[PDB]
């Protein structure tokens, strides 16, 4: 068995494919002594947060509250740690991550599917098969935005100019 | 098998939607090791001191008894200039008045020894507004309803009270946002 | 006044502030201002000043030493000294042994006492320790209706 | 329902582009198969429906006072007291001060309170009054044909409502209602 | 001598575009502020 | 959560350090707050 995304490698005994994007890719073998829905439900939470993370980045780039000093997207993490706002948004973030021990204990205890939060606001997932071809998007634009954010944040160091200025 | 509330947290086993405003929601799961009747109790003698208390800071700004003492439209002001020895007279009658009402069963081992007690019912409905069988279920969730209103407005309004420094009327006529 | 001076007005616990505002005032002449040394040896003297100047007003009673001495006997005007505080005290642990008694009584009757003595039953324990804040009426009504003491001939006891 | 089957009812949709939801049933009036965020699942509908009558309503006479404001015929006396401003921002402001736009809310609210609560309270409990039926009939207008007059009420409504939003914007924009 | 004292908390102030800075003219002004 | 754990949260020295950590905490701020309270004050 080995895996479909590595010819070369082994395919990981507990990746079976059922979850979304699951090639086969795991070469240290953290699924082997780590839960893979813990695991999972960790991926989808970085993904998540990466990608509103690209969004915030480029909205931010483009327009900013009139009510706040227009800066980089960068510097606004500093401006707003003195002001308080980045307070609020950390406590408010930790008041639904109180919550979302709840749900990772369910999660280990089978109640739950790793990042399934019934959370369908607009009902676009009624149906199963869009339903299974938005959970393979949602993992693959996951990873993808996971991997843009850093190169954002790292260019913007590097650099010192917005992404939207850079590519240009 | 999930709660109405929460959908992805599962539904709380001891809540069995008998209650008034039960919807599922015990997400920390206190009910599982604190009896839901304690907790009833509590719910509402929390809901009913703070209808009274915002009522009594939203209305005290506007009308006072006669005196320099009861004249302070700002409420924790009031907390102190109001006569002390009337303070510690009004703790008093509210120890009296948990003692009489709760009828002597007043600690977690005793308080619904009779099964007669019910949570949350004291006895109390002197113009008997509650003995109508149709309207008595409305009654109960209104008045679940209206607590937890009144508990949230109230900690809003203590907090923004310590912060703006002004009555909550004062504050909302005259904003001023929080500088340091 | 009792046999004393009131501390507001000895120049013993004067001359004592002063020695204390001396010592930490030297201690910050050797920081810049501004500094995070400053500002703590500005708050050390603050604090200091604010403990005597609260001192002085307490009516506390000093000695030729300087320093405030206590009233224990009984006299109202220094209750706080002692009374009061030992109420507080009493109170406190009234509550502490009536709830500790009550869970060895929940204890005893059940399944397996030593295990509810080792690991205990929260749920039980928290109940006992909310009931704990009426203990004098009901340690009386316990003593009263003879559940607190024991009779002489279900004691152990040993040979003489 | 007036046209069932070709203006509303079950297999009609006004947008193909969108499916039509499997809850809009085509038992209400303006049921048109369009919901393409499925609020019509958890929604109480009968609620909802006397939400879009009650919108489209004020959004019509809406419609009716920003034109005339704008065409700047005024009752007698009105200019006096109010003004000869034309913008209807400047006229709501004005209004405001003078007075007249409190009492149309208290006697709105009051109308509110005294008809529209308890009629959406029954109908919700099940009376079965038809969403927006108060009544209202005087010139005997809908003894005819109530079905059709209902569709075109809610049809009039909806695009009152868009074109007073529109308008709103426009004089937010250029200064003009017309937005031209 | 001993009466209920009735103040008015209203005064002068409005809602919105009054003499007295309200919560609304504070969420107005944000809306419509120059960085 | 595993009952287990809560159990082993449960035992005696878990509970004994908790709660006297909480207590030192409360005296530690009690202190903290209102300093150099040698007297009730009256
Ligand atoms: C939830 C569901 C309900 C939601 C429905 C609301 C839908 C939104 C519609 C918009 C309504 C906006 C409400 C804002 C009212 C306001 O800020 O309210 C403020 C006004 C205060 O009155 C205004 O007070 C003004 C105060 O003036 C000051 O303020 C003015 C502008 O504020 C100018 O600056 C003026 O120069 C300055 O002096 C004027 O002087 C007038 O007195 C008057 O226009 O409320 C009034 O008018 C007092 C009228 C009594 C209120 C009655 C409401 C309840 C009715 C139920 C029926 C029972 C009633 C019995
Ligand atoms: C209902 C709950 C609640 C409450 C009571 C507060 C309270 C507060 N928040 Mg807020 N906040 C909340 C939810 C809440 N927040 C949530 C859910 C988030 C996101 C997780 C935030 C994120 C947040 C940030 C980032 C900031 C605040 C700030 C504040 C303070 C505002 C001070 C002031 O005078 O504002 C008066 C408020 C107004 C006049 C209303 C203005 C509203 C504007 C115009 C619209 C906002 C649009 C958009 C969302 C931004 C105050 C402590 C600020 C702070 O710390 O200031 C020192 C701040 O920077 N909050
Ligand atoms: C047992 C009987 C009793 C007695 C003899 C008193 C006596 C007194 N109370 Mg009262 N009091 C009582 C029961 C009693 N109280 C109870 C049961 C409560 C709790 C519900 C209070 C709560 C209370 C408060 C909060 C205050 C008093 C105050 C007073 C003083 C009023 C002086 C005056 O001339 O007021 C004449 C005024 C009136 C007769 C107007 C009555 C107003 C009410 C709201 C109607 C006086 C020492 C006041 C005080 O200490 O002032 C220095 C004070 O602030 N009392
Ligand atoms: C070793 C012996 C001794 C003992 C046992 C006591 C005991 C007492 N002294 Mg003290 N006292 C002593 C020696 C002693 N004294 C000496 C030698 C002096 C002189 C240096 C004093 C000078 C002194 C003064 C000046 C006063 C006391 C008072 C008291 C009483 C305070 C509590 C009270 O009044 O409760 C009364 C309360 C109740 C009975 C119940 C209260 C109920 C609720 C909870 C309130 C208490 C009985 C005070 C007092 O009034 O004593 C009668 C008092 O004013 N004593
Ligand atoms: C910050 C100050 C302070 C501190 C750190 C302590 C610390 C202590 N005190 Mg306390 N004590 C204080 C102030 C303080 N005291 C003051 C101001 C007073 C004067 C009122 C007392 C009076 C006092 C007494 C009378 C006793 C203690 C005891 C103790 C020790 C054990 C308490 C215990 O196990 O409680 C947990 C509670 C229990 C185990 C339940 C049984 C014991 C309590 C104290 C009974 C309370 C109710 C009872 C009806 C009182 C009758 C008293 C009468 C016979 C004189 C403990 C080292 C006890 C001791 O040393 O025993 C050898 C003790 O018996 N203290
Ligand atoms: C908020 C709007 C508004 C305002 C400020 C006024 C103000 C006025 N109207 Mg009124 N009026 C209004 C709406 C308004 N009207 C409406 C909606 C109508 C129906 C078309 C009328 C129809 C009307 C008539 C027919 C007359 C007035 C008249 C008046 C004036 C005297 C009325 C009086 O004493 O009371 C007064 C300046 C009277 C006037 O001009 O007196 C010489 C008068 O004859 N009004
Ligand atoms: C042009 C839009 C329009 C239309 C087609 C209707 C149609 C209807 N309305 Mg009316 N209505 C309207 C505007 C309209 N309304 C507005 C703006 C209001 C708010 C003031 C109301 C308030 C209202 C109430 C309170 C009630 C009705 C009711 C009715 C029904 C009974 C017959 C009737 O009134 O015919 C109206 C015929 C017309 C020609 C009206 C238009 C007149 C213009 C100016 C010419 C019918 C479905 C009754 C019902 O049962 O509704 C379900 C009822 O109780 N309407
Ligand atoms: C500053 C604020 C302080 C002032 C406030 C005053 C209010 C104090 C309330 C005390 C209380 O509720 O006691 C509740 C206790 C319950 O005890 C319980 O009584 C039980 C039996 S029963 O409740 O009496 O039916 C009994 O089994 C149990 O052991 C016992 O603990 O009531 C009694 O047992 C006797 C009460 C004493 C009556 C005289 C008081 C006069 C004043
Ligand atoms: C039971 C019974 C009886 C009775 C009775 C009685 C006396 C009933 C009394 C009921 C009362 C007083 C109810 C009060 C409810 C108050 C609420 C919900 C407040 C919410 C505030 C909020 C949300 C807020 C806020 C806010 C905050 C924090 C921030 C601010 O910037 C804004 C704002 C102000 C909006 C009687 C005696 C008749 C006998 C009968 O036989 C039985
Ligand atoms: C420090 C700091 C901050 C911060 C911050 C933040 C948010 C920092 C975030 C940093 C992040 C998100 C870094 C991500 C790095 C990702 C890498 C290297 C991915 C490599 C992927 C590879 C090689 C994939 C390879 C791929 C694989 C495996 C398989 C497929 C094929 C192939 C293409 C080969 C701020 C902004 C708040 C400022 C504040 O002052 C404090
Ligand atoms: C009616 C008969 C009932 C008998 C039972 C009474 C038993 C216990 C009574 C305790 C004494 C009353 O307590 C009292 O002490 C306070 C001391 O600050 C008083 O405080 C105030 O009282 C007066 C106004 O009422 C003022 O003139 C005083 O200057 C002021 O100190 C209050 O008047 C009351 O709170």
């Amino acid at each position: 068995d080995f895996s479909a995304a590595v010819p070369f490698l082994k395919r990981p005994s507990n990746l079976d494919g059922t979850l979304a994007g699951d090639v086969g890719f795991d070469p240290l073998g953290f699924s082997d002594v780590f839960d893979l829905r813990v695991l999972r439900e960790a991926e989808l939470k970085h993904g998540r947060f990466a990608m509103l993370a690209v969004l915030g980045f480029l909205v931010q780039e483009v327009y900013t509250f009139p009510f706040f000093p227009k800066m980089a997207p960068v510097d606004a993490h500093d401006y707003f740690v003195t002001q308080g706002g980045g307070s609020q948004i950390i406590f408010w973030i930790s008041f639904v991550e109180i919550f979302g021990v709840v749900a990772l204990f369910e999660l280990i205890q089978g109640k739950r599917d790793a990042g399934d939060f019934a959370f369908d606001p607009l009902g676009l997932g009624k149906d199963e098969a869009t339903l299974a071809r938005y959970k393979v998007a949602e993992i693959k634009h996951a990873r993808l935005a996971m991997i843009a954010i850093g190169g954002f944040i790292h260019q913007f160091w590097v650099t010192k100019q917005t992404v939207l200025e850079q590519l240009g | 098998e999930k709660s109405a509330s929460v959908p992805f947290l599962s539904k709380p086993e001891k809540l069995d939607g008998s209650m008034a405003g039960d919807v599922g929601f015990d997400p920390l799961g206190i009910s599982y090791f604190i009896d839901v009747k304690w907790l009833r109790e509590a719910e509402l003698k929390h809901g009913r001191i703070c209808m009274l208390a915002t009522a009594g800071i939203l209305v005290q700004e506007v009308i006072h008894l006669p005196g320099p003492a009861f004249s302070s439209k700002f409420a924790l002001d009031a907390w102190s200039t109001a006569p002390r020895g009337g303070m510690v007279q009004i703790l008093i009658a509210i120890g009296l008045i948990e003692m009489v009402s709760n009828r002597f069963a007043i600690t977690a081992t005793d308080m619904f020894a009779n099964p007669n007690r019910k949570p949350g019912d004291l006895g109390f409905d002197p113009l008997s507004l509650g003995a109508n069988p149709a309207t008595r279920a409305k009654y109960e969730l209104s008045e679940v309803i209206h607590g937890r209103a009144a508990m949230m407005g109230l900690s809003g309004m203590i907090h923004q009270m310590i912060v703006s420094k002004q009555p909550v009327i004062d504050q909302l006529l005259n904003f001023k946002p929080v500088d340091a | 006044v009792a046999g004393l001076t009131p501390c507001k007005d000895s120049k013993d616990f004067q001359r004592r502030l002063d020695g204390s505002v001396k010592k930490l005032k030297t201690r910050l002449a050797k920081y810049e201002k501004g500094t995070p040394p400053a500002l703590a040896l500005e708050k050390q003297i603050e604090r200091t000043q604010a403990r005597f100047e609260r001192y002085g007003k307490a009516g506390l009673l000093c000695g030729t030493d300087g320093l405030p001495h206590l009233i224990t006997d009984g006299r109202w005007s220094h209750s706080g000294e002692f009374v009061i505080p030992g109420l507080f005290f009493l109170y406190i642990a009234g509550w502490i042994g009536w709830v500790g008694r009550s869970y060895v009584l929940f204890a005893r009757e059940s399944d397996k006492p030593t295990e509810k003595e080792i690991i205990l039953d929260v749920p039980a324990a928290l109940s006992f320790v909310s009931t704990g804040f009426i203990w004098p009426v009901s340690a009386f009504k316990e003593f009263t209706s003879g559940n607190l003491i024991a009779d002489e001939s279900e004691i152990t006891v040993s040979p003489r | 329902l007036y046209k069932e089957g070709s203006l509303q009812g079950k297999g009609v949709n006004c947008i193909p582009i969108f499916k039509r939801p499997d809850s809009l049933k085509g038992d209400a009036v303006g049921d048109m198969g369009f919901d393409p965020f499925g609020f019509s699942s958890w929604v109480d509908m009968n609620y909802v429906r006397e939400a879009e009558i009650k919108h489209g309503r004020i959004a019509m006479l809406a419609f009716a006072g920003i034109v005339v404001e704008v065409l700047g015929i005024k009752a007698p006396g009105a200019g006096k007291i109010l003004g000869s401003s034309t913008d209807i921002f400047e006229i709501h402001n004005a209004a405001v001060e003078k007075g007249s736009m409190g009492q149309i809310l208290l006697w709105c609210g009051f109308f509110e309170m005294t008809a529209g609560l308890p009629a959406m309270q029954q109908m919700l409990e099940g009376s079965g009054r038809t969403p927006g039926d108060f009544g209202f009939d005087p010139l005997g207008l809908g003894k005819k044909d109530f079905a059709q007059m209902q569709i075109k009420e809610i049809q009039n409504g909806r695009l009152a409502m868009l074109a007073v939003s529109g308008m709103v914007h426009h004089a937010l924009i250029n200064g003009k209602v017309q937005g031209l | 001598d001993s009466m209920i004292v009735f103040e008015n908390p209203l005064g002068k102030c409005g809602a919105y575009a009054s003499s007295c800075h309200t919560f609304l003219d504070e969420m107005g002004d944000m809306l419509k502020a120059t960085p | 959560m595993d009952s287990n754990f809560l159990k082993y949260l449960s035992t005696a020295p878990v509970l004994l350090t908790v709660w006297l950590s909480f207590t030192a905490g409360l005296v530690i701020e009690a202190n903290r707050f209102f300093p150099d309270m040698l007297y009730f004050p009256m």
